[PDB]
């Protein structure tokens, strides 16, 4: 059933699974019209489909042309997400297909279940974890490829860079979710932390800076401080 | 007018005949039910005084044979049987009537309730849902499960209602996933009506039979079936106008007849609120919506 703190280590076992997050599929700017009414303008979005064991990220870019002439776009976005995830699964060799797909929002359950009827043995699961994957568009290289897209496109990344050479997937996921939680709570501060020291660079083939083990401990501490701070600045404590 | 003779009444029992019911005492000189209207299916049903567990009963049509009830002390229930000797039967009934040992089917002349509840119900379709080919009548009880319930365990004792499942390949055309899930018209009209039921009369007949088994026996799988068949119509944007008008009448009389004190268990809040207030047909069931709001405003 639902994925929660009690069954957290299941994410790092050897059953292939994918998280699917749809919070950046349908994105808009809200603006005034010449007549003083309000209107929306869509911008490019993305499906965030992530293997938490390996770090493999299947970033399906959603070009604004998919919304042209369509009604009820927030509803359509969930079904478009499920269509694209189903298409991804069918494109993978059988031995690479997931045994479970975990959706970060319960409104994705029925759309994905219906699109995956051909795969009765793939479990579609919700989660009680409040995962910060909406902040994926605060990762500069991901935001860049989404905004530059002129057509539908899939781009493959490893969201852990080379971390798995040195740490376990449990630890890599915890670092990732800490980084993304920070970026979600105070993007400016989080990005300052990550890039304050000009001698640490991001490799061309990476998403995050090339921190040593000791520097990651400092970085991770600074992100916890930020999250706690903002939690005070917010609630005043 | 036809008659169903009882050999005797050896155990105290509440007996139903259609929407009516009466109490019979242990070894009371009760010999059956007379003046049963020809032209309709009927149901004769039982609840023992000592074990209200297992309501059970028999669907029958007196045009199909001469039927009587006799208690079996080994299996512990009132059984329906067919008497093939027509002269023995007429002689049994005439004696019982002369001795005034029978209750009269107590139909008020103004009253169309039973017709309205069984308009599309046919014995031949009942006998395909309830499979026991050697009898002309059909046994149902509170515990019998449906074919769909069994897929989610004795197949011979099952209610073979038509399986309806909104998240199934039968319901959802490849490439029309969102369309078919949010508007079930293709599943209603092509798959079920044209394909399986053949016409709306057979669909309504199964819907009405499922409701009656839910009401008279508290049969939970029948209640599930009744609500699924309502929801499939209400969740379709394209439904023939005559079907909507007829559904409104069907449900009106069902809600009218329901015991007020059983609405908690026999009515699914989600289905009824969705059907009356959210669905494509939210504005198409005026009679049903009006009686529901005046009789069960809590559910909504
Ligand atoms: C086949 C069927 N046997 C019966 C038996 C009825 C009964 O108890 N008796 C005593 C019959 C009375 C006279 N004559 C009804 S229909």
């Amino acid at each position: 059933g639902a994925m929660n703190s009690s069954n957290y280590a299941e994410l790092f076992n050897n059953d292939i699974k994918l998280f699917v997050d749809d919070t950046n599929v349908y994105r808009v700017t809200v603006h005034k019209t010449f007549e003083g009414n309000v209107a929306t303008k869509a911008i490019n979005g993305c499906i965030f489909t992530l293997n938490p064991k390996t770090g493999h990220l299947f970033l399906k870019i959603i070009h604004t042309s998919v919304w042209a002439g369509q009604k009820r776009l927030s509803q359509l976005a969930k079904w478009k997400t499920a269509e694209e995830v189903s298409a991804l699964v069918r494109s993978l060799p059988k031995e690479e297909q997931p045994k479970q797909i975990i959706v970060t929002r319960k409104a994705m359950l029925d759309p994905l279940e219906v699109h995956m009827l051909d795969f009765p043995n793939i479990a579609i699961r919700p989660t009680e974890l409040r995962l910060p994957f909406s902040a994926a568009m605060s990762i500069d290289k991901l935001s860049d490829v989404v905004m530059k897209a002129t057509e539908p496109q899939m781009v493959l990344f490893n969201i852990y860079d080379d971390w798995l050479d040195r740490i376990s997937s449990y630890t890599a996921f915890s670092r990732l979710t800490l980084l993304l939680r920070a970026l979600k709570t105070n993007e400016e501060s989080a990005k300052m932390i990550l890039l304050s020291d000009p001698t640490i660079t991001i490799k061309s083939y990476h998403l995050w800076p090339s921190f040593t083990d000791e520097q990651w401990i400092t970085i991770e501490s600074q992100m916890r401080d930020l999250i706690l701070t903002e939690y005070g600045r917010k609630y005043n404590v | 007018m036809n008659t169903v003779p009882f050999t005797s009444a050896p155990i105290e029992v509440t007996i139903g005949i259609d929407q009516y019911s009466f109490n019979v005492k242990e070894n009371q000189p009760f010999h059956g039910i007379k003046d049963i209207p020809i032209g309709h299916v009927h149901v004769i049903h039982f609840q023992h005084a000592d074990n209200s567990s297992m309501r059970y009963g028999y669907w029958f049509d007196c045009r199909m044979g001469n039927f009587y009830i006799q208690y079996d002390p080994k299996d512990g229930l009132y059984k329906m049987m067919e008497e093939r000797d027509g002269a023995k039967f007429e002689n049994i009934v005439h004696n019982f009537k002369e001795r005034q040992m029978m209750v009269s089917y107590p139909k008020i002349d103004e009253d169309d309730t039973w017709y309205n509840l069984t308009e599309f119900v046919q014995m031949d379709k009942i006998r395909k849902i309830v499979r026991k080919d050697e009898n002309q009548f059909s046994y149902v009880d509170s515990s019998m499960t449906t074919v769909q319930e069994n897929e989610l365990s004795d197949p011979a004792h099952s209610l073979n209602y038509t399986v309806i499942n909104f998240k199934s390949r039968e319901a959802i055309r490849p490439g029309h996933e969102m369309e078919d899930f949010l508007d079930k018209s293709y599943y209603l009209n092509t798959v079920m009506l044209q394909g399986i039921f053949k016409n709306s009369s057979n669909y309504f007949g199964e819907l009405q039979f499922a409701f009656l088994n839910a009401m008279f026996f508290g049969n939970y799988g029948s209640s599930l079936q009744w609500h699924a068949m309502i929801e499939l119509i209400c969740s379709s944007a394209t439904v023939p106008k005559h079907m909507l008008d007829k559904l409104d009448e069907i449900l009106y009389y069902q809600i009218k007849t329901l015991p007020e004190q059983y609405s908690d268990i026999l009515l699914n809040e989600r289905v009824w609120n969705i059907c009356l207030y959210s669905s494509f047909q939210k504005n198409s069931l005026h009679n049903t919506e009006k009686i529901m709001e005046n009789k069960y405003p809590e559910l909504l």
